[PDB]
C-alpha cells in the first residue's frame, strides 16, 4: 500500500496526457443506490471524448 | 437456545439428544417382528440395493449374537458394530460365569445400561441406534424386544421402527393376529406389510431380508433363509392379491 | 360522510357535489375482473375439497337463515395446505369465476412497510372496502413480519362486521408460521391436499390430453401406473413433453410410445454414495 | 315474523341517524363571516381587536376580530376562522382535533355482558371489581381513602375470550369508551408517535370518565435494550412516549386502560410495573368444568337431539379453547346439514371434534417419560 | 312468539316515537362595527436579514417565498428595526410599520410545569442519602452561594439518574418541584421530535432562549432515550435526524460557553443506551442511581403508604417487609391498595395483617415470574 | 459475565460467594443465644402439610454430647457438613481421649467450607450455628459459606435476620439469664414468623455445663410457650 | 461530514452542500498557504475518504488516554485551585486510577471537594480523593465482607 | 447464572437445574402411597396399555428387600439405574450388618447418592422421585419420599406425578386418624385415592400392598372392580 497503490501509478501518465481522470470508487456507492450504475454511464459517456480513454 | 450439550436439562424439562436420536432412528432401514408361537421371524429392508455390491456377507442387519438369539438393527451403522461386539461379549461373559445361556432380559437391560451410561454423562454422543431382539429361553419361550436410545426397552409382540413404520404398526394393529402361530401366515402378513410400507414396486426379493428362529428338538436353530423361498413367498402374496381382486 | 371526497366551487369555495368512491388504489389490489373464464370441472378428483369449499363459502351466502335458524355461526376462516402443495392456485381461479362475488387476490408480499413508504399493508384499508363491496372473498398465497399481520388478524377475528367476507390462505408447509394464526376460532376449515392416486392421475391426464390428438391403440392407465406418486406438477409435464415429441417430428400425431419416452424424460438425482450410513 | 321487527328497528335507527338561528342577526353572522372559512393558528393575541395568526402555508397577519360570542374563549394554540378577503377573525370554533378520533371511538355496545363467556368468575370478578365497582359503586374508595387500580393486562393462550372479555366490558358501561388497536403506528413518519397519543388522551380527558383500550401490542414490547448495531427506527421512541403519557406527570384523571396480549414475555418490562399497569390476569386452558358451560352457551339456541352428551367429548380430551368448542358446535351442525336433517347426533360431534382438533402436531414423545 | 310480540310492539312504539319529532318538526358588539374594520390590511410579519448603512434599505424574509427588499413606513422607531426582529410588512406600501415579538413558539412555553404538584420530601423515603446528594445539587447553590466561593469549587449542573423502573425518579422530580422556588421546566423528549427538517434543533434554540431570559431556572429532562443516545448507523440509512437534533443539543448545552445558573436533572431506565458525548463529567456530574431499600426503607415506605389508610393499630411492618424480597414503592403501594381491595371483599372498617399478607401474595407470589409454581421444599 | 468461581471482579470479589450469601437468605430463621448459664437455641420449621411429620425435619442435630448445631438454607450441603463434623470430632476423641472444642470443630469444618474446586466442587450454600460447652464455659459460634468464621454472642440467621438482629440488640446484654433468654428468643420468633406459635412450629435446644446431655426440650416446650 | 448514506426515499441535502463547499473552500481547489486547519471529532469511521484524499487533512492528532504521569499532573492542575491538604500522594492516585481521562480526573477533584464538604472539611484528605475515584466510577460503600 | 450449568447460582440465589429437574417429576405419572397401622399400601395409575404388547416388564413398583417397596415418577431409565444400585447397596448392607434393612438407611443412601451425583461435573441429575415404604422396627410402617435435590422427607401419605396437588388435597380432605388401620379402611382409602386419580378410568389402576410381615401382593382388577362398585354404593348412600 503506497509503492504499488497510489504512488508510482502516474509515471507514464505524466508523459502520455490523453484522458487521465481519477476514480477513487467512493463516488459510485451513492445515496439512491441505483445511481451507481447511472454514474457508471456518467463515467463512460463523459469519458469517451478524448478518444483513447484512460 | 438450550441446545449445547446432551446434558443438562431443558427448562420444562425435556431432552435434546433424546428427541434427536429418535429423529435419527426415523431415517433408517425398516424392521419388524411378528407374533408367533413355535418360532419367530424378522424382516429387514436392504439399504443401498445398487448393482455393484457383493452380498457375500449373508447378513447385513441380522447379527446372530449368542446361539439362540439374533438381532436386527436400525440407525447409524458403525455404532451398531460397537454395540454388537459389546453385546456378544456380555452374553459370552455371562455364559462363562454360569454355563447357562443368557435369559435375554438381563442381557437387554445390560445393553440399556450401556446406552444409558452415555445418556447421563457429559460430553458424549448418545447411541442413535434402536434395534430388535429375537430369542428363546427356559422361562418364557419366544420373545421380542425393542431397544431405545433412552435406555427404555419395551417387550412387544409387534414392533416399531421409525417414520417408515408408523403405517406398518397401524397395519399390525388393524391386522392384529392372535392364536395363529403358523410361520407362513406371519410371513404372508410381513410380505403384506413390506409391500405397503416399502416403495419397492412389486417387492423385488433382493431388496428384502428375512431371518427366522425355530426351536428344533433342543437346539433353537436360527434360519437365515435363502432366496428361492422368498421368491415363491412373493408369488404367494401376489396370488393372494389376485384373490383380493376377485372382488372386481 | 366523514372522510368524504367532494367537488369545490372555484370562485367562493363552496361545495359543488359529492365525489363518491372512497376507494384508494386497492381495486388495483383486487384485480379480479376476467380472472379466467370459469373452470370448476378442471380438477382431477378432489371433489370432497370442492364440496367443502362450496359449503364453507357459498352456502353461508345462499342460506344464512339455515345457519342461524339452526342457530350456528357461519365459518369464515379457510386455510389450505398440502404436503407438496399442488392445485393451490387453480382451485382459487376455479372458485373465482363461479361465485359472482367480489373476489380479491392479495398474493403479493410483505412489501413497503418502512422501506420506501408508509406501511399498513395486509388488509388495513382493504377491510374498509370489503365493507364497501359487501359480498366478497379474499385470497392470499400467505408468518413473515410480526406486527402488521397481527393488527389485521385483530381486524379479521370475529370483531369485524357482517360476515360472508372470507379469507383464503393457501400455501404448503404449515409448521413455518407464528403462534397466532392457527386458532380454530380463527381458521374454521383446514383441508389437506394429497398427491393423487392412479384414477385421479388418469383424470388429470384425460383433462390435459383431451385437446391432445392421441392416435389410437393408446392406453392411459398404464401411464398412470408409470407414475409413482406424481403430484400433478409433472403430470402436466408429461403431456408437455409429449407435445414436444410431436413438435420435434414436424408431426401432429402422438402415440403412447411418446409417453413411454416422456415418463423417462423425468428423473433427477441425488445419486451420491459413501452416504449410506443410516 | 321478528325479522320484520329487527329490520324496522335498524331502519328506524338509521332514520334517527338522519334526524340529526336569527332571521337577520344570523345573516349578520353570515356577514360576520366570509363563507369560505379557514383554519389558522394564533401565535399571540394583542387584545386590541386585531390578532396575529399563523396559516398552514405560513403567512401571518394583523387581522381584526369580529366577535359574536366571547372572543376571549379562543387562545394561542386554538385555531380560528379566517376569511379570504382580509383573513378576518370570524369566531367560534369549538375545539376540533384530528380525523383519527372518531375512528377509534366505538359508538355501540354490540354484544353482551358476563352472560356471554362461560365461567372464569374469579378474574372476571377481578376486572369486575376494578372497572364495574370503581365506576358504578365508588363508595369505599373515598370511604377508606384507597385509590382504584388503573391497568389490566390480558394474556395467556389465545382464543380464551380476550376479545370476548373486551366486548363484554364494552357492554356494561355508562362511561365513554374508545377502541384502539395500538399497533397502528407503522408509518415512515418521524415524530408522529406523540400526535395520536396526546390527542387521544386529551380527548379522553375532555369527554368523560372513560376507558382507553389498547389491544394487542405484544410485539411492540421491544426488549428495552437496543436494536443491535444500527437499528433505531421510531418504535422505541413511540412506546416511550406512551409510557411518559401514562405514568410521568400531569395527573392521570379518571381514565382507565385495559390491555390484552397473546405472548407476554416478549413485552417491555418498563410498562408492566404496578402503578403504570396495575393488574395482570391469566387466561389459561380452563378446566373440564366450565367447558360444560361453554358447550351450554354454544348449545343454547341450536337444534340438539338431547340423547347425545357433550360431556363424553369433554371426557375424551382435556385441553382446548372455548373457540374450539364454538368451532365444533358449528361444524357438527354443518355435518348434520349435509343432508337436510333436523338435529345433531353423536357422530357429527365426533367427526367435528376430530376435524377442529387438527392443530397440535408434535412430536415424537413425550410420550416417553414414561 | 311472545318475544316476537315483545320486541315487535316495542320497536313499533319506538317508530311512533320517531314519528313524534318527525311530525313535531313544524349585534351591537357583533355587527355594526364590522364594516369599520373591513378597510384594515392583511400585512405580513417578517424576519429581517440585515440593515444597510445610512438608510434602512432593509432585506427581509418571511418564511418561504423569497428574501424581501423593503422600506420602513414613516411612523416607525427606525432604531430598533434591526436584525433578529420580526416586523410587519405591507401588501401595497411594502414598508415596515410595527415590530413583532420573535418566534416565541408557545408550545415550548407549554412544557413548563406552571403549577406545583404536591409530593412532599417526607414521601420519598428509603433514599435519604441519594436525595441528600441531589439536595446538595439543587437546594444548596441556589440558597447559599458561599462555600463554593469560600472553598473554590464548581456546581454539579447536570445530574443523570438511572435505575430500575418503579424506583422513585418521578417522585424525586416532583418532590424537588414541590419545594422548588425557581422556574421549573418539564421537558418531554419528543417535544424535540417534530416532523420537518431542522426544527428540533430550533426547539433546543427555544429552550436556550427561555433559559437565558432569567435566573436559576430548572430544566428537567426525562426519558432521554426518546431524544436518544444511540448513534446507531451503518449501511441501512434510515432514522438519523433526531441524532442531528441531539448533537445540536450537546452543542448548545455544554462546551464553548455552557448554561450558567441552570440546573438540569435527567433520567433514564436505560443507561447503556446513552451517548458518551453526555457521559462526560462537566456535562453530567453525578450519576446517582437508587437501589432497593433493605428493610428500614421498605418499612418506611409502608409507613408512608399506610399513614393515610384505615389499618389495624396492632399490625407491624417488619414481617411484611420481610416478605418483600425485591420490591419498590410502586409494588408496596400496590400491596396497600390490593389489601384495600381485599377489605372491600370483606366489609371492614380498617385493614388487618392477613389483608396485607394476601396482598403480598397477589403482588409478589402471584406475580408472573415464570414458569411459574415454585413448589419445592429443599430449603426449609 | 462474573460467570465462574475462577474470576474476580473489577472492583472485588465473588459473585459466586456473594450469590451463596444471597442463597442463605431463603432459609428458615433460627436464633441461638450465648448465656454464661448455657447456650440456648431455637428455629422455625415452616411445616407445609399435616402429613409432613414434624419430628422428621431436622434443624437441631447432635454433634457431640455437649455440642449442638443448627442449619440454614440448602439442606444437603448441611447434611454433608454435619456428617463430616461428626466423623472428625470422633477422630479427635479417638486420637486424644477428649472433646474437640467448638472453635476447633468449626476450624475443622471451615478447612473445607472453601475447598471448592472442580479442577486441580461448587461452593456450599449453608450457614451454620454452633453451640457447645468447652473448658471456657459455653460457646456460641457462627460460620458462613465463605468459611469466614467468627464468634457471636447472639446470632440470628436466614430469613428476616436483620430485624431479628435489631430487636435482639434491643433486648440483649451481657448478664442475661437462661429462661429470660428463652422467652426473649421466642418473642422474636413469633414476631418474625407468620403463623401462630404452638407446639409443632418451633423447637428448642439448650445445653448447660451441668446438663451436657440432652440438648433438647420435649413438650415442656408447650409449657414454655403457654407462659407468654 | 457524514458517511454518504446508501439509502433511498429521503435525505437532508444541505449537509452535502456544506460538505462539498467546505472541501472546496478548504483544500484541493483554491489552495492557499494561509489556511491553518484545526478540527476535532469523537469518531473517525463516520467520515468520508474525500475528507483527506491526499492531504486535505493530512496531519492526524490522536489522543491516547493519559498514561501515568499525565493523570496525576491533571489532578494536580485541578487541585491547584483549592485548599490543598499537602499530604496527598498523587502518585498513589496515579497508581490506583486507571483508564481515566482529563475530565474524569477533574470530576475526581470536584467530588473530593464535595465529599470533604459533606463533613464540612476546611481542606481535603486523601480518601476524599479515593471516594472521588469510587464515585466517578459508580460508587462503593464498602459492604464489605470476605475481607474480614 | 443461566439455565446452563448445574454449578452456578442465580443472581437471586437459586440453582435453576434442581427446580428444573423436578419439573420432569412434576410431569410424570401419578403414584400414591399411604401407611395404615399394620398394612402399608401404594399403587400407580396409568397402565396405558397400547393393545399389542406385554406389560409385565414395565412395572413401576418393585422391591429391594423382603421388607421394602419402591415407587417412582419422572423418567424410567434413572429409576432403573437407581433401583439397580439400590439392590446392590441393600445387599451390601445385609453383608455387614445382619439386620433387615431399615428404611431410613436406604433413603439416606439414595439421597446421598443423588446429591453427590448432582454436585459433580456435568452429571445429569436423576429426574425421579421415589417412594420408599417399609415397616421394620417392631413392624412400624414408614414411608419416605425423595427429590432431585436429594432430600429424604418422612410423611404419612403422599402423592406425586401429574396434578399431585389435587390428589394430596384429597388425602387432606379425607385422611382420618380414626380408625385405625383397620386394613379395610386402608383398602378403601386406596380405593378412594384411585377414584380420586387424575383420570380414574377404572381399568388403568395398579395397586400393591404389604401387611408389614408378608411380601408384595399384586391384586386382580376384579376385586378392585367390586371395590369401585362399593365406593359407588357409598356415594349413592350419600344421596
Ligand atoms: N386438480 C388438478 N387438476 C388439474 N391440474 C392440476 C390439479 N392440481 C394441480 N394441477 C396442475 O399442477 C400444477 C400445480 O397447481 P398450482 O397450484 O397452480 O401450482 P402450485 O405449486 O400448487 O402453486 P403454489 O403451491 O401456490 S406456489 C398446475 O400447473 C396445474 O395445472
Ligand atoms: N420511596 C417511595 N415512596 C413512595 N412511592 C415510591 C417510592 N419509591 C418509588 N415509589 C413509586 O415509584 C414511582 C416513581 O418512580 P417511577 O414512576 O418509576 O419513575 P419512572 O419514570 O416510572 O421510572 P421509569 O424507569 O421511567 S418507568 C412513584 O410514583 C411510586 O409509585
Amino acid at each position: 500500500p503506497g509503492t504499488g497503490k497510489t504512488l508510482l501509478a502516474r509515471a507514464v501518465a505524466s508523459q502520455l496526457d490523453c484522458n487521465f481522470l481519477k476514480v477513487v470508487s467512493s463516488s459510485i456507492v451513492d445515496k439512491y443506490i441505483g445511481e451507481s450504475a447511472r454514474l457508471i454511464r456518467e463515467m463512460f459517456n463523459y469519458a469517451r471524448d478524448h478518444q483513447p480513454c484512460i | 437456545r438450550y441446545d449445547s450439550r446432551t446434558t443438562i436439562f431443558s427448562p420444562e424439562g425435556r431432552l435434546y439428544q433424546v428427541e434427536y436420536a429418535m429423529e435419527a432412528i426415523g431415517h433408517a432401514g425398516t424392521c419388524l417382528g411378528i407374533l408367533a408361537n413355535d418360532g419367530v421371524l424378522l424382516a429387514a429392508e436392504r439399504r443401498n440395493i445398487h448393482k455393484l455390491l457383493d452380498e457375500v456377507f449373508f447378513s447385513e442387519k441380522i447379527y446372530k449374537l449368542n446361539e439362540d438369539m439374533a438381532c436386527s438393527v436400525a440407525g447409524i451403522t458403525s455404532d451398531a458394530n460397537v454395540l454388537t461386539n459389546e453385546l456378544r461379549l456380555i452374553a459370552q461373559r455371562y455364559l462363562l460365569q454360569y454355563q447357562e445361556p443368557i435369559p435375554c432380559e438381563q442381557l437387554v437391560t445390560a445393553l440399556c445400561d450401556i446406552k444409558q451410561a452415555y445418556t447421563q454423562f457429559g460430553g458424549k454422543r448418545p447411541f442413535g441406534v434402536s434395534l430388535l431382539y429375537i430369542g428363546w429361553d427356559k422361562h418364557y419361550g419366544f420373545q421380542l424386544y425393542q431397544s431405545d436410545p433412552s435406555g427404555n426397552y419395551g417387550g412387544w409382540k409387534a414392533t416399531c421402527i421409525g417414520n417408515n413404520s408408523a403405517a406398518a404398526v397401524s397395519m399390525l394393529k388393524q391386522d392384529y393376529k392372535e392364536g395363529e402361530m403358523t410361520l407362513k401366515s406371519a410371513l404372508a402378513l410381513a410380505i403384506k406389510v413390506l409391500n405397503k410400507t416399502m416403495d419397492v414396486s412389486k417387492l423385488s426379493a433382493e431388496k428384502v431380508e428375512i431371518a427366522t428362529l425355530t426351536r428344533e428338538n433342543g437346539k433353537t436353530v436360527i434360519r437365515v433363509l435363502k432366496q428361492k423361498e422368498v421368491e415363491q413367498l412373493i408369488k404367494k402374496h401376489e396370488e393372494e392379491e389376485a384373490k383380493a381382486e376377485r372382488e372386481k | 360522510t366523514p372522510n368524504c371526497r367532494v367537488a369545490l366551487r372555484n370562485d367562493s369555495y363552496t361545495l359543488h357535489k359529492i365525489l363518491p368512491n372512497k376507494v384508494d388504489p386497492l381495486v388495483s389490489l383486487m384485480m379480479v375482473e376476467k380472472v379466467p373464464d370459469s373452470t370448476y370441472e378442471m380438477i382431477g378428483g378432489l371433489d370432497k375439497q370442492i364440496k367443502e369449499i362450496k359449503e364453507v363459502i357459498e352456502l353461508p351466502v345462499k342460506h344464512p337463515e339455515l345457519f342461524e335458524a339452526l342457530g350456528i355461526a357461519q365459518p369464515k376462516g379457510v386455510l389450505l395446505y398440502g404436503p407438496p402443495g399442488t392445485g393451490k392456485t387453480l382451485l382459487a381461479r376455479a372458485v373465482a369465476h363461479h361465485t359472482d362475488c367480489t373476489f380479491i387476490r392479495v398474493s403479493g408480499s410483505e412489501l413497503v412497510q418502512k422501506f420506501i413508504g408508509e406501511g399498513a399493508r395486509m388488509v388495513r384499508e382493504l377491510f374498509v372496502m370489503a365493507r364497501e363491496h359487501a359480498p366478497s372473498i379474499i385470497f392470499m398465497d400467505e408468518s413473515e413480519v410480526q406486527r402488521t399481520m397481527l393488527e389485521l388478524l385483530n381486524q379479521l377475528d370475529g370483531f369485524e362486521a357482517t360476515k360472508n367476507i372470507k379469507v383464503i390462505m393457501a400455501t404448503n408447509r404449515i409448521d413455518i408460521l407464528d403462534s397466532a394464526l392457527l386458532r380454530p376460532g380463527r381458521i374454521d376449515r383446514k383441508i389437506e391436499f394429497p398427491p393423487p392416486n392412479e384414477e385421479a392421475r388418469l383424470d388429470i391426464l384425460k383433462i390435459h390430453s383431451r385437446k391432445m390428438n392421441l392416435t389410437r391403440g393408446i392406453n392411459l392407465r398404464k401411464i398412470a401406473e408409470l407414475m409413482p406418486g406424481a403430484s400433478g406438477a409433472e403430470v402436466k409435464g408429461v403431456c408437455t413433453e409429449a407435445g414436444m415429441y410431436a413438435l420435434r417430428e414436424r408431426r401432429v400425431h402422438v402415440t403412447q410410445e411418446d409417453f413411454e419416452m416422456a415418463v423417462a424424460k423425468v428423473m433427477q438425482k441425488d445419486s451420491e454414495k459413501n452416504m449410506s450410513i443410516k | 315474523l321478528e325479522r320484520i321487527k329487527d329490520y324496522l328497528l335498524m331502519e328506524e335507527e338509521f332514520i334517527r341517524n338522519q334526524e340529526q338561528k336569527q332571521e337577520e342577526e344570523r345573516s349578520k353572522v353570515d356577514d360576520l363571516r366570509g363563507t369560505p372559512m379557514s383554519v389558522g393558528t394564533l401565535e399571540e393575541i394583542i387584545d386590541d381587536n386585531h390578532a396575529i395568526v399563523s396559516t398552514s402555508v405560513g403567512s401571518e397577519h394583523y387581522v381584526s376580530i369580529l366577535s359574536f360570542v366571547d372572543k376571549d374563549l379562543l387562545e394561542p394554540g386554538c385555531s380560528v376562522l379566517l376569511n379570504h378577503k382580509v383573513h378576518a377573525v370570524i369566531g367560534v370554533l369549538m375545539d376540533d382535533t384530528d380525523p383519527l378520533v372518531t375512528v377509534m371511538k366505538v359508538e355501540k355496545a354490540p354484544q353482551e355482558t358476563y352472560a356471554d363467556i362461560g365461567g372464569l368468575d374469579n378474574q372476571i370478578q377481578e376486572i369486575k371489581e376494578s372497572v364495574e365497582l370503581p365506576l358504578t359503586h365508588p363508595e369505599y374508595y373515598e370511604e377508606m381513602g384507597i385509590k382504584p387500580p388503573k391497568g389490566v393486562i390480558l394474556y395467556g393462550p389465545p382464543g380464551t375470550g380476550k376479545t370476548l372479555l373486551a366486548k363484554a366490558v364494552a357492554n356494561q358501561t355508562s362511561a365513554t369508551f374508545l377502541r384502539v388497536v395500538g399497533s397502528e403506528l407503522i408509518q415512515k413518519y418521524l415524530g408522529d408517535g406523540p400526535k395520536l397519543v396526546r390527542e387521544l388522551f386529551r380527548v379522553a380527558e375532555e369527554h368523560a370518565p372513560s376507558i382507553v383500550f389498547i389491544d394487542e401490542i405484544d410485539a411492540i414490547g421491544t426488549k428495552r435494550y437496543d436494536s443491535n448495531s444500527g437499528g433505531e427506527r421510531e418504535i422505541q421512541r413511540t412506546m416511550l412516549e406512551l409510557l411518559n403519557q401514562l405514568d410521568g406527570f400531569d395527573s392521570r384523571g379518571d381514565v382507565k386502560v385495559i390491555m390484552a396480549t397473546n405472548r407476554i414475555e416478549t413485552l417491555d418490562p418498563a410498562l408492566i410495573r404496578p402503578g403504570r399497569i396495575d393488574r395482570k390476569i391469566e387466561f389459561p386452558l380452563p378446566d373440564e368444568k366450565t367447558k360444560k358451560r361453554i358447550f351450554q352457551i354454544h348449545t343454547s339456541r341450536m337444534t340438539l337431539a338431547d340423547d347425545v352428551t357433550l360431556d363424553d367429548l369433554i371426557m375424551a380430551k382435556d385441553d382446548l379453547s372455548g373457540a374450539d368448542i364454538k368451532a365444533i358446535c358449528t361444524e357438527a351442525g354443518l355435518m348434520a346439514l349435509r343432508e337436510r336433517r333436523m338435529k345433531v347426533t353423536n357422530e357429527d360431534f365426533k367427526k367435528s371434534k376430530e376435524n377442529v382438533l387438527y392443530k397440535k402436531q408434535e412430536g415424537t414423545p413425550e410420550g416417553l417419560y414414561l | 312468539q311472545v318475544e316476537d310480540d315483545i320486541q315487535q310492539l316495542l320497536k313499533k312504539i319506538n317508530e311512533l316515537t320517531g314519528i313524534k319529532e318527525s311530525d313535531t318538526g313544524l349585534l351591537a358588539a357583533d355587527k355594526q362595527t364590522l364594516q369599520s374594520e373591513q378597510p384594515l390590511q392583511v400585512a405580513r410579519c417578517t424576519k429581517i436579514i440585515n440593515a444597510d448603512s445610512e438608510d434602512p434599505k432593509y432585506i427581509i424574509n418571511v418564511k418561504q417565498f423569497a428574501k424581501f427588499v423593503v422600506d420602513l413606513s414613516d411612523q416607525v422607531a427606525p432604531t430598533d428595526i434591526e436584525e433578529g426582529m420580526r416586523v410587519g410588512v405591507d401588501r401595497n406600501k411594502y414598508q415596515i410599520h410595527i415590530p413583532l415579538p420573535p418566534k416565541i413558539d408557545p408550545t415550548v412555553t407549554m412544557m413548563q410545569v406552571e403549577e406545583k404538584p404536591d409530593v412532599t420530601y417526607s414521601d420519598v423515603g428509603g433514599c435519604k442519602e441519594q436525595i441528600e446528594k441531589l439536595r446538595e445539587v439543587v437546594e444548596t447553590p441556589l440558597l447559599h452561594p458561599e462555600r463554593f466561593v469560600n472553598l473554590g469549587i464548581e456546581p454539579p449542573k447536570g445530574v443523570l439518574l438511572f435505575g430500575p423502573p418503579g424506583t422513585g425518579k418521578t417522585l424525586c422530580a416532583r418532590a424537588v418541584a414541590n419545594r422548588t422556588d425557581a422556574c421549573f421546566i418539564r421537558v418531554i423528549g419528543s417535544e424535540l421530535v417534530q416532523k420537518y427538517v431542522g426544527e428540533g434543533a430550533r426547539m433546543v434554540r427555544e429552550l436556550f432562549e427561555m433559559a437565558r431570559t432569567k435566573k436559576a431556572c430548572l430544566i428537567f429532562f426525562d426519558e432521554i432515550d426518546a431524544i436518544g443516545g444511540a448513534r446507531f448507523d451503518d449501511g441501512a440509512g434510515g432514522d438519523n435526524e433526531v441524532q442531528r437534533t441531539m448533537l445540536e443539543l450537546i452543542n448548545q448545552l455544554d462546551g464553548f460557553d455552557p448554561r450558567g445558573n441552570i440546573k438540569v436533572l435527567m433520567a433514564t431506565n436505560r443507561p447503556d443506551t446513552l451517548d458518551p458525548a453526555l457521559m462526560r463529567p462537566g456535562r453530567l456530574d453525578r450519576k446517582i442511581e437508587f437501589s432497593l431499600p433493605d428493610l428500614e426503607g421498605r418499612t418506611h415506605i409502608f409507613k408512608i403508604h399506610a399513614r393515610s389508610m384505615s389499618v389495624e393499630r396492632d399490625i407491624r411492618f417488619e414481617l411484611l417487609a420481610r416478605l418483600c424480597p425485591n420490591s419498590t414503592g410502586a409494588e408496596i403501594r400496590s400491596v396497600c391498595t390490593e389489601a384495600g381491595m381485599f377489605a372491600i371483599r370483606a366489609r371492614r372498617k380498617i385493614a388487618t395483617e392477613k389483608d396485607f399478607l394476601e396482598a403480598v401474595n397477589k403482588v409478589i407470589k402471584s406475580y408472573a415470574k415464570f414458569s411459574a409454581t415454585p413448589r419445592y421444599m429443599t430449603y426449609n | 459475565y462474573d460467570r465462574g468461581v475462577n474470576t474476580f471482579s473489577p472492583e472485588g470479589r465473588l459473585f459466586q460467594v456473594e450469590y451463596a450469601i444471597e442463597a442463605i437468605k431463603l432459609g428458615s430463621t433460627a436464633i441461638g443465644i450465648q448465656t454464661s448459664e448455657g447456650v440456648c437455641l431455637a428455629v422455625e420449621k415452616r411445616i407445609t402439610s399435616p402429613l409432613m411429620e414434624p419430628s422428621s425435619i431436622e434443624k437441631i442435630v447432635e454433634i457431640d454430647a455437649h455440642i449442638g448445631c443448627a442449619m440454614s438454607g440448602l439442606i444437603a450441603d448441611a447434611k454433608t457438613l454435619i456428617d463430616k463434623a461428626r466423623v472428625e470430632t470422633q477422630n479427635h476423641w479417638f486420637t486424644y481421649n477428649e472433646t474437640m472444642t467448638v472453635e476447633s470443630v468449626t476450624q475443622a469444618v471451615s478447612n473445607l467450607a472453601l475447598q471448592f474446586g472442580e479442577e486441580d466442587s461448587r461452593p456450599f450454600g449453608v450457614a451454620l450455628l454452633f453451640g457447645g460447652v468447652d473448658e471456657k464455659g459455653p460457646q456460641l459460634f457462627h460460620m458462613d459459606p465463605s468459611g469466614t468464621f467468627v464468634q457471636c454472642d447472639a446470632r440470628a440467621i436466614g430469613s428476616a435476620s436483620e430485624g431479628a438482629q435489631s430487636s435482639l440488640q434491643e433486648v440483649y446484654h451481657k448478664s442475661m439469664t437462661l429462661k429470660e433468654a428463652i422467652k426473649s428468643s421466642l418473642i422474636i420468633l413469633k414476631q418474625v414468623m407468620e403463623e401462630k406459635l404452638n407446639a409443632t412450629n418451633i423447637e428448642l435446644a439448650t445445653v448447660q455445663p451441668g446438663q451436657n446431655f440432652h440438648m433438647f426440650t420435649k413438650e415442656e416446650l408447650e409449657e414454655v410457650i403457654k407462659d407468654i | 461530514g457524514t458517511k454518504r448514506f446508501d439509502s433511498e426515499k429521503a435525505g437532508d441535502r444541505e449537509v452535502q452542500r456544506t460538505m462539498l463547499e467546505l472541501l472546496n473552500q478548504l483544500d484541493g481547489f483554491q489552495p492557499n498557504t494561509q489556511v491553518k486547519v484545526i478540527a476535532a471529532t469523537n469518531r473517525v469511521d463516520i467520515l468520508d475518504p474525500a475528507l483527506l484524499r491526499s492531504g486535505r487533512l493530512d496531519r492526524k492528532i490522536e489522543f491516547p488516554m493519559p498514561n501515568e504521569e499525565a493523570r496525576a499532573r491533571i489532578m494536580q492542575i485541578h487541585s491547584r485551585k483549592m485548599n490543598v491538604s499537602p499530604d496527598v500522594n498523587y502518585e498513589e492516585l496515579a497508581r490506583c486510577t486507571d483508564d481515566f481521562n482529563g475530565a474524569q480526573c477533574k470530576a475526581v477533584c470536584v467530588e473530593a471537594g464535595m465529599i470533604a464538604l459533606r463533613r464540612g472539611a476546611t481542606e481535603l484528605t486523601h480518601e476524599d480523593y479515593m471516594e472521588g475515584i469510587l464515585e466517578v466510577q459508580a460508587k462503593k460503600k464498602a459492604n464489605l465482607q470476605y475481607y474480614a | 447464572s443461566y439455565d446452563r450449568a448445574i454449578t452456578v447460582f442465580s443472581p437471586d440465589g437459586h440453582l435453576f437445574q434442581v427446580e428444573y429437574a423436578q419439573e420432569a417429576v412434576k410431569k410424570g405419572s401419578t403414584a400414591v402411597g399411604v401407611r395404615g397401622r399394620d398394612i402399608v399400601v401404594l399403587g400407580v395409575e396409568k397402565k396405558s396399555v397400547a393393545k399389542l404388547q406385554d406389560e409385565r416388564t414395565v412395572r413401576k413398583i418393585c422391591a429391594l428387600d423382603d421388607n421394602v417397596c419402591m415407587a417412582f415418577a419422572g423418567l424410567t431409565a434413572d429409576a432403573r439405574i437407581v433401583i439397580n444400585r439400590a439392590r446392590v447397596e441393600c445387599q451390601s448392607h445385609r453383608l455387614t450388618v445382619e439386620d433387615p434393612v431399615t428404611v431410613e438407611y436406604i433413603t439416606r443412601y439414595i439421597a446421598s447418592l443423588k446429591q453427590r451425583y448432582t454436585q459433580s461435573n456435568g452429571r445429569r441429575p436423576f429426574g425421579i422421585s421415589a417412594l420408599i415404604v417399609g415397616f421394620d422396627f417392631d413392624g412400624t410402617p414408614r414411608l419416605y419420599q425423595t427429590d432431585p435435590s436429594g432430600t429424604y422427607h418422612a410423611w404419612k401419605a403422599n402423592a406425586i406425578g401429574r396434578g399431585a396437588k389435587s390428589v394430596r388435597e384429597f388425602l387432606e380432605k379425607n385422611y382420618t386418624d380414626e380408625a385405625i388401620e383397620t386394613d379395610d379402611l386402608t383398602i378403601k382409602l386406596v380405593i378412594k385415592a384411585l377414584l380420586e386419580v387424575v383420570q380414574s378410568g377404572g381399568k388403568n389402576i395398579e395397586l400393591a400392598v404389604m401387611r408389614r410381615d408378608q411380601s408384595l401382593k399384586i391384586l386382580n382388577p376384579e376385586e378392585i372392580e367390586k371395590y369401585v362398585a362399593e365406593i359407588e354404593k357409598e356415594k349413592e348412600e350419600n344421596e
